[PDB]
RNA sequence: ACCUCGAUGUUGGAUCAGGACAUCCCGAUGGUGCAGCCGCUAUUAAAGGUUCGUUUGUUCAACGAUUAAAGUCCUACGUGAUCUGAGUUCAGACCGGAGUAAUCCAGGUCGGUUUCUAUCUACUUUAAUUCCUCCCUGUACGAAAGGACAAGAGAAAUAAGG
RNA sequence: CCUCCGCAUAAGCCUGCGUCAGCUGACAAUUAACAGCCCAAUAUCUACAAUCAACCAACAAGUCAUUAUUACCCUCACUGUCAACCCAACACAGGCAUGCUCAUAAGGAAAGGUUAAAAAAAGUAAAAGGAACUCGGCAAAUCUUACCCCGCCUGUUUACCAAAAACAUCACCUCUAGCAUCACCAGUAUUAGAGGCACCGCCUUCCUUAAAUAGGGAUGGCUCCACGAGGGUUCAGCUG
RNA sequence: GCUACCUAAGAACAGCUAAAAGAGCACACCCGUCUAUGUAGCAAAAUAGUGGGAAGAUUUAUAGGUAGAGGCGACAAACCUA
């Protein structure tokens, strides 16, 4: 019944944690920041 | 249930080293006088079977491109004849079945 | 408790058992000589003789010709069976089918049997045969025929 | 009087010669069709 | 309050029962307010047996019909890695009551997940009993009414083995 | 022999059974018409559903329209196009929208071989009996009566132990509010919000069984018409 | 991207009976009453049968919204990525 959660839809995908969402807000920035800061190579999904 | 205690090796040893589970040594193992490989005595030889298969398979090709489709089975007897070789008086009134290699000598 | 019991438990059930036979029997009056696992062998060599036999009862017998129409999937076989094959036997009472062993198969070792029609065309088996009559045994007892037939 | 059943392949069976006669017996309802409009119907009802 | 709170709910029921005898029946005796039949009481006997139904979780109990009898117990109130979950035990919700309320209740009711593939021990083919009927015999006994033993025969029932 | 399916689109994934030679490396491939990717302004237009739209029927009132001027010669670019595929840690018996096929022309294989021990699961058949089983007719088989308790009813709920008598519910009742440019509301006391309760309507020892701890009957409160995988009782039939 | 509720604009609902129904029987579809299996399972909630609804307060695809001393909730202390 349940561990299907994910019903992927890259539409949602980009409107929930797309980089320029990220970026619309201030905690986003940091967000990125941190990713950078640490060096991921996927600082956005 | 779940097991109380490892069983030691020398239990184990015990157990999977039993003359019931040694595998049994075979006595009916003959040597085929036909070619000389080994079968058993009860069991067709091994070599001499592949022989007959492989020229059973040859024949039945050449009956498959003698019928020529699916649903095609005589209504005759059938007689193989090799090279060198013509029918008989017997042989007459039967489908023909040609193979280029001469007469085998087991086959008769 | 099988006491009694004749036939194999085969397949997905008793039809389902009934059709591997027909198979495996449409096979054998296809090709006149079939490899397969012992015991369907062994359970269709039954099923061969009786259909030998009711070839042997005639083409013009309804019966007969509803049986092997049930039992040949390939209907061409049919004109086969009731022109060739029970005429070949027309002389034999019965034993027209020769089952021998075979090798285990090499994908699952299973046992595997050889089953023909007696006198195809196709090249013979290597069949089992007995000792040579001039072995040292085979002489002893001709000595011992001999000696037999002379006394009494 | 030897009523020998047709010799033809088997309906339901997997085989190239089972796939051509069903394939003659969808034809055969076409051909039974009486009307245009059902002869139509069935020759097009099927989207590949 | 001595072991177990570092996965064993519990009561009944099913299944299989092992055991004690302080014996319910069947066996053998003594006494009797034992004439006989019924009984009462005590000694000995545990080989065998000791029913099925209605209500109700219910063990128990009441009731119905029987039985020769429908025994008292122990076995982790035997047995739930063999089964059931009907009461009872968590989360839900009612009636009654307590509480300002949240909530609560030795009460009543409706519902409510019962896992385990067996490593070790152990084990896995070891001369029947009873009821009824007839005969003895409606004989003994008795005034009568009632009514016996023992022995024998016939029928069944259960249990064991086929 | 089976067909739950199947073929496409969508969504999703992203080369994931094409060829070659040793799962690995190389090579190849999806070709736009289908689809996505649009629109020059300024004002100005637009009451009359859909339901075969015609009768008829409404209520919950509903998906489709331009004009008036001013501008305006370059036309076919780009991207998707494969697959045995996605979400479930898996070649997972699960989840997965739509159009046709309504059982197929498409798609598939329940049996590795043997034997036919126990125990276990599923299924079929059963002498006589027919609930005596059991907490309970659970399950199975048949196609079956009548009555109680609760809740009016359709619906909702503890996703993963409770689907109910609990929540909601039309109706009824209580309280609050005299008002506009972001909800209420583009509304205005026949309205809106908060809450209770629950439609409507009305007032003020005996029977059952042989046996019965079971069942039935002698402002609020009554009232079971209908309905119920609710909880009890039950005739008859049914059946391992 | 689950789920509770909502917003925009869409889609589905065979057949029969009755006629305009939060009607009846019953497909698809949704749900999950009871039983059995399963219990490291096919499955971190499934399978088979049985069953409730199935033109509506229905089911459902797409995008958006409400965020934790919060949301949403026909209150089950339900759900808000097992
Ligand atoms: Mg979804
Ligand atoms: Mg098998
Ligand atoms: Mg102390
Ligand atoms: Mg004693
Ligand atoms: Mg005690
Ligand atoms: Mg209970
Ligand atoms: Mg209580
Ligand atoms: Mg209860
Ligand atoms: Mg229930
Ligand atoms: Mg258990
Ligand atoms: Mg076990
Ligand atoms: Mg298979
Ligand atoms: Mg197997
Ligand atoms: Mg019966
Ligand atoms: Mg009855
Ligand atoms: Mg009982
Ligand atoms: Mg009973
Ligand atoms: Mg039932
Ligand atoms: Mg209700
Ligand atoms: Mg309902
Ligand atoms: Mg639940
Ligand atoms: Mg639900
Ligand atoms: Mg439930
Ligand atoms: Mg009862
Ligand atoms: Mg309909
Ligand atoms: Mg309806
Ligand atoms: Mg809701
Ligand atoms: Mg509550
Ligand atoms: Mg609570
Ligand atoms: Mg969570
Ligand atoms: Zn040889």
């Amino acid at each position: 019944a349940r561990g299907n959660e994910y019903q992927p839809s890259n539409i949602k995908r980009k409107n929930k944690h797309g980089w320029v969402r990220r970026l619309s807000t201030p905690a986003g920035v940091q967000v990125i920041l941190r990713r950078m800061l640490k060096g991921r190579k996927s600082l956005s999904h | 249930a779940a097991p109380k205690n490892r069983r030691t090796i020398e239990v184990n040893r015990c157990r999977r080293r039993n003359p019931q589970k040694l595998i049994k040594v075979k006595n009916n193992i003959d040597v085929c006088p036909e070619c000389g490989h080994l079968k058993q005595k009860h069991v067709l030889c091994a070599y001499c079977y592949e022989k007959v298969c492989k020229e059973t398979a040859e024949i039945r090709r050449q009956i498959g491109k003698q019928e020529g489709g699916p649903f095609k089975a005589p209504t005759i007897e059938t007689v193989v004849l090799y090279t060198g070789e013509t029918p008989s008086e017997q042989d007459q009134g039967k489908r023909i079945i040609e193979r280029d290699r001469k007469r085998p000598s087991w086959f008769t | 408790i099988s006491h009694g019991r004749v036939f194999r438990r085969m397949g997905l059930g008793p039809e389902s058992r009934i059709h591997l036979l027909r198979n495996l029997l449409t096979g054998l009056v296809r090709h006149e000589r079939i490899e397969a696992p012992w015991a369907r062998v062994d359970e269709m060599r039954g099923y061969a003789e009786k259909l030998i036999d009711y070839g042997k009862l005639g083409d013009t017998n309804e019966r007969a010709m509803r049986m092997a129409d049930f039992w040949l999937t390939e209907k061409d076989l049919i004109p086969k069976l009731f022109q060739v094959l029970a005429p070949r036997y027309k002389d034999q009472t019965g034993g027209y089918t020769r089952m021998l062993q075979i090798p285990n198969r090499s994908l699952d070792r299973a046992k595997m049997a050889v089953i023909e029609y007696k006198g195809n065309c196709l090249p013979p088996l290597p069949l089992p045969r007995r000792d040579s009559h001039l072995t040292l045994l085979n002489q002893l007892l001709q000595g011992l025929r001999q000696d037999l037939r002379q006394s009494q | 009087v030897a009523r020998y059943p047709p010799i033809v392949a088997s309906m339901t069976a997997d085989s190239k010669a089972a796939r051509l006669r069903r394939i003659e017996r969808w034809q055969a309802t076409v051909h039974a069709a009486e009307s245009v409009d059902e002869k139509l119907r069935i020759l097009t009802k099927m989207q590949f």
